[PDB]
């Protein structure tokens, strides 16, 4: 597992691109910043799933 | 021809004969 | 003991007879290839493992 | 250039007229510049060898 | 012998005395002369040659590397019109408005070292060299001179030409590469000391046996704790979570 | 240095010149230890898994099915292909051995 967000400078790229190839332009390597994130056993997660159909 | 010139043991002058 | 004076006598006079199960005793026919052989071009097991 | 299509070809051939391989060549060639031949037993070895392989080569 | 040894090196001092022993120097330059000697008696009428010559030379000659002489002059029965000078591979020359009667042909024999075995550069300087200096006497002021790199097995004209003699000379040069016998002895003297001798269909029942063994990989789960701003909020996901 | 880059090669057209930096260093090609025993940890649950589906389809696990672990994990999934397998798995204490080789 691995976290990661979009710099400012990055969430205006990806708005501004349009294109869904390989290696679209525009994309750099400092629109993504990993964040820390730390697993825990101590409070349990919810889910949800969609009530007329499956989530797949 | 083929002609091979002698070196050694010559005791003339140093250049070669014709 | 002193140590006996250094010589170079004939190595070898004459062949055959004896003189091959004494090879045979030490210098026996091996292999005589690819042990002394280096293979110029490519490499054997690893590179490094020597 | 005047043109034309020079066919040099070297071989090294001996007074018997058989072409000589490039070790026969080059003991030739230093024998004549050194300007001493082989001794008498070689040449006797030479001789019987060429001997040989003319009887050899006969069948 | 016409190498030389730049530091005091004994042990490289035996091994060239090895491979070059008996004079090897000087029986090379004489074979490789007498072979194009040979070769232009083959083709003698078809130049216009009278004849071939054999000059006197110094046995030093071989191995003479500050001065130089002659060692084939071609005698000829009509004037040849000689071009200017050019290099062995040099297709176009252009032809010099003079003409002679007695062409001179020298041999130079080489050991370059790596940062000087370009045999062109090599031919280029000591022709310009030895036809302009003054313990050289050439016989001409025409002619070529031919330098053989022995420890690359190169070659190089750059001397005066005249009409005829470049493909004579450059097939010379080809069969004398390829079968001199002194040039054999050499490569192999050198061997020797050297010791070098020669779908949907299928894929969905693999995906469904995928995922029912997927439920191990959720025992070993790990993150990737690098490069962290270290400012901004943390993430506290469960493993509930994650693992469903 | 470039100087030293630069070769030539003679054909019958004539000498033609060629060209080709820093040399590599031994630790670019050697992995981390933390690299390697993380790589161990998930290469050896991972054969765990695969050995035992193996066993569930009766069958043994083959040079193929593994060679995409292969050069990975501490042992060696290379090693579980070694023909001594049974006889090493007698040869306990070898690396107290191995220290103590010193000492003969």
């Amino acid at each position: 597992l691995t976290a990661y967000k979009l710099t400012p400078s990055g969430y205006e790229w990806g708005r501004q691109n349009t294109d869904k190839g390989n290696n679209p332009k525009g994309y750099l390597p400092s629109h993504y910043e990993r964040v820390q994130m730390l697993l825990s056993d101590r409070f349990l997660g919810f889910f949800m799933v969609p009530a007329q159909s499956s989530w797949n | 021809k083929r002609k091979y010139r002698q070196y050694m043991n010559r005791k003339g002058g140093f250049n070669r004969p014709l | 003991k002193p140590l006996p004076a250094p010589l170079d006598g004939q190595r070898k006079k004459r062949g055959g007879r004896r003189y091959r199960k004494m090879k045979e005793r030490l210098g026996l026919t091996e292999i005589r290839k690819q042990a002394n052989r280096m293979s110029f071009g490519e490499i054997e097991e690893d590179a490094y493992q020597e | 250039k005047d043109g034309y299509k020079p066919d040099v070809k070297i071989e090294y051939v001996d007074e018997t007229g058989r072409k000589l391989t490039p070790k026969e060549a080059f003991r030739q060639l230093s024998h004549r510049f050194h300007g001493k031949g082989s001794g008498k037993m070689k040449t006797e070895r030479r001789m019987k060898k060429l001997d040989e392989e003319a009887l050899l080569k006969k069948m | 012998t016409g190498i030389f040894m730049h530091g005091k090196i004994p042990t490289l001092k035996i091994s060239l005395i090895q491979i070059f022993r008996a004079h090897l120097w000087q029986k090379i330059h004489e074979s490789i002369v007498m072979d194009l000697c040979q070769v232009f008696d083959q083709e003698l009428d078809a130049l216009e040659i009278e004849t071939v010559q054999k000059e006197t030379i110094h046995p030093r000659k071989s191995y003479k590397m500050n001065s130089s002489c002659a060692d084939i002059l071609l005698f000829a029965s009509y004037k040849w019109n000689v071009s200017r000078p050019s290099l062995l591979a040099d297709s176009k020359d252009v032809m010099d408005s003079t003409t002679t009667q007695k062409y001179w042909i020298d041999i130079q024999l080489r050991w370059g070292d790596y940062d000087s075995h370009d045999i062109e550069r090599y031919a280029r300087a000591k022709f310009l060299d030895y036809t302009t200096d003054n313990m050289s006497i050439y016989p001409s002021p025409t002619g070529v001179l031919i330098a053989i790199d022995l420890a690359y097995n190169l070659h190089s004209a750059y001397g005066n030409w005249f009409p005829g003699s470049k493909p004579l000379i450059q097939q010379a040069m080809a069969k004398i590469m390829k079968a001199n016998p002194a040039l054999y002895v050499l490569r192999e003297r050198i061997r020797k000391g050297l010791q070098l001798y020669s779908s949907s269909k299928t894929e969905w029942r693999v995906r469904a046996i995928s995922a029912a063994n997927l439920h191990l990989r959720t025992n070993h789960i790990y993150v990737s704790s690098d490069d962290i701003k270290e400012t901004g909020y943390t993430y506290i996901l469960p493993k509930n979570v994650l693992k469903k | 240095p470039q100087s030293d880059l630069r070769w030539s090669k003679q054909t019958d057209v004539g000498i033609t010149h060629f060209r080709s930096q820093l040399i590599p260093n031994l630790y670019r090609y050697i992995q981390p230890w933390e690299s390697e025993f993380i790589d161990s940890q998930r290469v050896w649950a991972e054969y765990a898994l695969k050995r035992q589906e193996a066993i569930a389809q009766n069958r043994r696990l083959t040079l193929e099915d593994l060679e995409d672990s292969w050069d990975r994990g501490i042992p060696r999934i290379n090693t579980l292909f070694q023909k001594d397998r049974h006889t090493l798995a007698y040869d306990k204490g070898w690396r107290v051995r191995t220290d103590f080789k010193q000492y003969q």
